[PDB]
């Protein structure tokens, strides 16, 4: 699944998370192209974590490279 | 199942438009994946009455436009191209594209995707047009960014089609690459990977590829611009090695000792770090295995910045990635004085014992004992990656002898239904008798029988 598929998925498994608006998902995603579908999912959660780690509710695009570095490496 | 939804379909659409239009399209899109070739049929009828729907600025409920257009997507490669160009001429393609309609687009862009010469249109602007669309920060619409994107990596193959790229529009790149804008230049950056796999020496303007070493320290204002591109050199050097490019190397050989810097000048550029400290690392290890004399520009970038060794907490990761032979020659202490045999070291194994000299820093460490003290599940991983490489396989079959066996017998070797296991296992028997009946000394036998019974079932 590569016709941006990726983007979706985030999308989609975010409207079930604390996150803010805006995050432009399309540029997130082309940091994980060989990224199979299940990965995606596991860099949301860890995406939240970073949130948690530091004090914020909400989780920020900032804190999506965070996991993103920290889980495609 | 085939003329039979061909028809039905062609059909559906010249009535009321049936609410049952969509499902139609849903399955008998699936029927067309299946058979390769299309029959002897006349594709006229049908396409030039969804461009009537495509292009008509009014739309329908009963139709799921995404259904509608995965259709298309798959009959246009199909049917030969000089019957689809009679149905979308040259001109028609302008049109479609300066149109203010994202499904005619998106169709247009496929259209063009299987243009029969790669290099027809090469003469035309509309090669311009859809790189105006690709870098304009506005569009959205995601199946339209990709499916131009993957319209110009399969015609990007033809030598013409490339000049209209880096020719008539160099001014234009160049302009987007000034621009730099998070979303517009993050977008050039992947195309630009894309087109250094189809370009050669001479067609090659380093005003548009390399990147100043003002660029760089001017994206890290906005990391996700600075990673992007990060990945975007470690590709770069990936794709020189691969393809023996080695005449790009005199490029992106100037900013390269500048990323090293942004690394470990901490203090100054705490983003780049922990924010894209990771993705730096994959670069590093690409740089190591760059073609060069006595690993020079490496040697410094390491004596300079990426001091290995002076940081613990980087260790492992260092022996993981980072070249062996580089590291069994400047570092090889490292490489003796911390890889423990081990499911944590499982990493280090595979990239340490890739150098014969370098394997034989780290062969002190091993023994049977060490080995079948960690489950099952890493054994595999680790006897699988000792029979990756001649000089290991012959230390595993011989001063390891215990081992090979909790690989072979155990009474039902198939009570594992660890796929991972499983995957491990049967491949550490699938190269390790490729050695051959006359390597294999005596564990031939039990190796082409278990490997046997585990290919079946």
């Amino acid at each position: 699944m590569d016709l941006e598929g990726r983007a979706n998925i985030f999308r989609i498994h975010s409207k079930s998370m604390s996150v803010e608006r805006g995050i432009r998902w399309e540029l997130i995603s082309r940091l994980c192209p060989n990224s199979t579908g299940a990965e995606l999912r596991s860099v949301c959660t860890e995406a939240g974590m970073f949130a948690i780690r530091a004090r914020r509710k909400v989780a920020t695009e900032k804190d999506f490279l965070k996991a993103v570095d920290k889980v495609i490496s | 199942v085939e003329n039979l939804l061909t028809q039905l379909e062609n059909e559906l659409n010249e009535d009321n438009l049936p609410e049952d239009i969509n499902t139609l399209l849903r399955k008998c899109s699936l029927n067309l994946v299946t058979v390769v070739s299309l029959p002897d049929m006349d594709v006229k009828p049908l396409l030039a009455t969804i461009k009537r729907f495509l292009t008509s600025n009014v739309s329908y409920d009963s139709l799921n436009y995404d259904y509608l257009l995965d259709v298309v997507d798959k009959l246009v490669p199909m049917a030969d191209f000089d019957d689809v160009l009679e149905v979308y001429s040259a001109e028609d393609l302008v049109k479609a594209l300066r149109s203010e309609i994202d499904p005619l687009k998106v169709a247009a862009c496929r259209v063009i995707e299987n243009s029969q010469p790669k290099g027809l249109f090469a003469t035309s602007n509309i090669i311009d047009i859809l790189l105006d669309i690709l870098f304009d920060e506005k569009v959205e619409n995601d199946k339209l960014i990709t499916a131009i994107e993957k319209a110009l990596e399969r015609l990007s193959t033809d030598e013409l089609i490339r000049r209209r790229l880096f020719d008539n529009n160099l001014p234009y790149l160049v302009s987007v690459k000034g621009r730099m804008e998070t979303v517009s230049f993050v977008r050039l950056i992947d195309f630009l990977t894309i087109e250094f796999q189809f370009i050669s020496g001479p067609e090659f303007k380093d005003i548009i590829f390399c990147f100043t070493k003002e660029e760089i320290l001017k994206s890290v204002e906005d990391i996700l611009v600075f990673i992007e591109l990060v990945n975007y050199y470690t590709k770069f050097l990936l794709e020189i090695r691969n393809q023996d490019k080695y005449w790009a190397l005199r490029h992106v050989k100037k900013i390269l000792p500048v990323f090293a810097q942004l690394f470990e000048d901490t203090e100054n550029y705490p983003d780049v770090r922990a924010f894209s400290t990771n993705c730096l690392l994959q670069l590093f290890a690409e740089v190591s295995r760059i073609e060069e004399d006595e690993y020079s520009l490496f040697k410094t970038m390491d004596k300079d910045s990426l001091k290995i060794g002076s940081e613990a907490k980087l260790i492992t990761e260092w022996l993981e990635l980072i070249n062996p032979q580089y590291l069994v020659k400047y570092h090889k202490d490292v490489v003796e004085n911390y890889f423990h045999v081990s499911g944590y070291s499982i990493g280090m194994l595979r990239n340490l014992s890739a150098d014969e000299e370098c394997f034989n820093a780290i062969r002190n460490k091993f023994s049977a004992e060490i080995v079948l003290r960690l489950p099952y599940l890493e054994q595999m991983q680790v006897v699988e990656t000792l029979t990756r490489y001649e000089y290991t396989s012959k230390f595993l079959l011989n001063e390891m002898p215990k081992v090979m066996g909790s690989l072979i017998g155990d009474g039902s070797a198939g009570a594992i239904i660890d796929l991972e296991t499983v995957h491990y296992r049967n491949s550490a028997l699938r190269n390790l008798l490729d050695k051959g009946e006359e390597k294999l000394s005596v564990w031939y036998e039990p190796l082409l029988r278990e490997y046997s019974k585990a290919v079946n079932g």
